[PDB]
RNA sequence: AGGAGUGGAGCCUGCGGCUUAAUUUGACUCAACACGGGAAACCUCACCCGGCCCGGACACGGACAGGAUUGACAGAUUGAUAGCUCUUUCUCGAUUCCGUGGGUGGUGGUGCAUGGCCGUUCUUAGUUGGUGGAGCGAUUUGUCUGGUUAAUUCCGAUAACGAACGAGACUCUGGCAUGCUAACUAGUUACGCGACCGGUCGGCGUAACUUCUUAGAGGGACAAGUGGCGUUCAGCCACCCGAGAUUGAGCAAUAACAGGUCUGUGAUGCCCUUAGAUGUCCGGGGCUGCACGCGCGCUACACUGACUGGCUCAGCGUGUCCUACGCCGGCAGGCGCGGGUAACCCGUUGAACCCCAUUCGUGAUGGGGAUCGGGGAUUGCAAUUAUUCCCCAUGAACGAGGAAUUCCCAGUAAGUGCGGGUCAUAAGCUUGCGUUGAUUAAGUCCCUGCCCUUUGUACAC
């Protein structure tokens, strides 16, 4: 789940990856 | 174990199909199979051997074991008791 | 015929008093001489358990209770009609016991 | 002679506790909700509440037939004195047992904790409750334990209205790497009995009727009838 | 301000520490230390010394009906009549064994891998969206200068309005009802009867009825009335009438502890162990050992007392093991008889301080009973490492306790017994109950600690 991944990992090392996956989930594609 | 203790265990697994216990190892008499002098250990370990075959369903509670029939347990019993399929157990008595 | 007594015991009070009122109204319907519902001293079972499972904290205790209200209505009527009235108002949570002669 | 009323009334309790424990352990898949033991010296019937009651029976009344003989040969009382009755629940959304096993289905069905808890939350709040809370605790992500509350609506925590306006359920789910435990509470609504919620209102909820406009007088009317 | 103390003595219990074959282990400021319902003779039971059993399901291959397994008397060894092993060499018809796989059961390890429960911050009064304002925004207002309250309890101002959780309300309990409902398992009053001097009867049976006794429904109290003090507002104080103008508890938010608990769980992950078994039964020790420290307590140190007679009163509870009655005994106890699954029997629960008399009179006393020798009697398979209980002896410290420190504001401290849990035998523990029943305070932030507002930061673990 990209929402839960983003809210858990936004501070960690994997913050940019979960941000990109959240934006992929949000803005179509 | 002796063989005559095991043969009276399958008979009440056909008409009804269920068999309970106590998980008491040193209990000298299983009270449901009275007048046969079978211990609780020799029905409990026998059903433990039957659960690895896959012929009884395991469900435990506070103290008592519980064992149901399997749908493949009817055919395994009807030949072991040498019964015909013309007689009907308590499955199809009401309605 | 003497000493026809009905024992009504329950765990709650509301359903027990409703069953008592229905039995007294039904005995009024049968026009019998009826000793009403007497009220026995209610029993309360006390169990006082330590609240913790291990034994670490500040020694707090629990205090459980079961209040068993017990009533008795009494009749002076022959034995054939006392079985008719007790069989109508079947109701959960209560327990009925009758004694005769 | 029989047993004393003190020891009788407690022994009616340990019967319904072991029965409910064994019923949860067996019927934790077909949505078991609760028993109702109507005692009678003729037949002590046991009414099973369930979500999908037709699937409890088996093939034309086959699966519960096993449970009849189980409870017959277990508790010592003879046959012909017990009648099982698999009854459909009133609302599954207003039963804490029925929701806290549905969340086990979704968590063990491999779904995100957010969507599962919010879907059960949506279903409870659309089912008519005044509010509910779902707490999932354990090793949710990693190996340091978290908790996750999902509050929605109203909830009571204090005083005697917590005894009949909420219903709690604690279920342990078994995952690969440990145990999660979920806790679900539902604050039940009103409706003086429609068989849902308490009849009693909340003890600080004052409700004041609206006054009706009486026709104001101008002249002293002495109207005979 | 005081009261009772504790810390001082003996003893009892729990921790360290010394030993030990083993003295199983958790828990160490509040938030460990009479806590683990933890008062363990065996079991419990983890620990130590030995000794049996498989309770190794299931699958594979071998042995395989020239047998794998089992009981084995007697002798030997043992602690055993444990066949556990050698001889004695027989049953036992594959119920098995050997290996390979892999399960199992573990009060074994991690509680810093977890669940659940509990404890603590904190029972302090805190907490938070929605929509609206203000800001580019982080954010802020609401959630406040103030008065008031036990309380973010309210008034009042007021860019906020309404709400919600917690508080309160609620639930249980205590106090009032000669109003109601009733009552042969509770009674009152009356009438006869019976007994002894119109009197005493817990003595007998009818009769009015509920005051007493039970338990339901409902009232009742709301700062309501009056007088002060109040932005005369929220409210505070005093009094009247009243049973009562604070009854005591239960429940208890958000967010948190690397709080405790795998030893309560067939809640549980991994790890260890699995047939000289960390599984389990059997038997015996140990858990209690004792130069010394530390905590809960009990008995006390006397005359406001002790010893002995007499008299007189409870409540909450338990009971298939509780006990009524007659006999034998100094007594603990023996015998038989009954009742009670219980407002019916114990039971009128004939409790102890307290009271009324006798003796002892300020001393290491007869206070105080520890420590010890003998018997006697119960519960148990078993009492020596006294299990308890009774009777004779012996008589210790102890002369009101430093530094320090705990709890408490009304049927409350404190004194005093009774009951429940544990319980075969068992309370100095704890949890409840009644009886007797006060001193002082009705205030503050000085100490202990918590919170809020104005400082400022080199702070943002």
């Amino acid at each position: 789940d990209p929402y839960e991944d983003f809210q858990e990992n936004w501070n960690t090392k994997h913050s940019s990856g979960v941000t990109r996956e959240l934006m992929r989930e949000l803005n179509g594609g | 174990m002796p063989k005559k203790n095991r043969i009276a265990i399958y008979e009440l697994l056909f008409k009804e199909g269920v068999m309970v216990a106590k998980k008491d190892v040193h209990m000298p008499k299983h009270p449901e199979l009275a007048d046969k002098n079978v211990p609780n250990l020799h029905v409990m370990k026998a059903m433990q051997s039957l659960k690895s075959r896959g012929y009884v369903k395991e469900q435990f509670a506070w103290r008592h074991f519980y064992w149901y029939l399997t749908n493949e347990g009817i055919q395994y019993l009807r030949d072991y008791l040498h019964l015909p399929p013309e007689i009907v157990p308590a499955t199809l008595r009401r309605s | 015929i003497h000493r026809i007594r009905i024992t009504l015991t329950s765990r709650n009070v509301k359903s027990l008093e409703k069953v008592c009122a229905d039995l007294i109204r039904g005995a009024k319907e049968k026009n019998l001489k009826v000793k009403g519902p007497v009220r026995m001293p209610t029993k309360t079972l006390r169990i006082t358990t330590r609240k913790t499972p291990c034994g670490e904290g500040s020694k707090t205790w629990d205090r459980f209770q079961m209040r068993i209200h017990k009533r008795l209505i009494d009749l002076h009527s022959p034995s054939e009609i006392v079985k008719q009235i007790t069989s109508i108002s079947i109701e959960p949570g209560v327990e009925v016991e009758v004694t005769i002669a | 002679v029989q047993i004393s009323k003190k020891r009788k009334f407690v022994a009616d309790g340990i019967f319904k506790a072991e029965l409910n424990e064994f019923l949860t352990r067996e019927l934790a898949e077909d949505g078991y909700s609760g028993v109702e033991v109507r005692v009678t010296p003729t037949r002590t019937e046991i009414i099973i509440l369930a979500t999908r009651t037709q699937n409890v029976l088996g093939e034309k009344g086959r699966r519960i037939r096993e449970l009849t003989a189980v409870v017959q040969k277990r508790f010592g009382f003879p046959e012909g004195s017990v009648e099982l009755y698999a009854e459909k629940v009133a609302t599954r959304g207003l039963c804490a047992i029925a929701q806290a096993e549905s969340l086990r289905y979704k968590l063990l069905g491999g779904l995100a904790v957010r969507r599962a808890c919010y879907g059960v939350l949506r279903f409870i709040m659309e089912s008519g409750a005044k509010g509910c809370e779902v707490v999932v605790s354990g090793k949710l992500r990693g190996q340091r334990a978290k908790s996750m509350k999902f509050v929605d609506g109203l909830m009571i925590h204090s005083g005697d209205p917590v005894n009949y306006y909420v219903d709690t359920a604690v279920r342990h789910v078994l995952l690969r790497q440990g145990v999660l435990g979920i806790k679900v509470k539902i604050m039940l609504p009103w409706d003086p009995t429609g068989k849902i919620g308490p009849k009693k209102p909340l003890p600080d909820h004052v409700s004041i009727v609206e006054p009706k406009d009486e026709i104001l007088p101008t002249t002293p009317i002495s109207e005979q009838k």
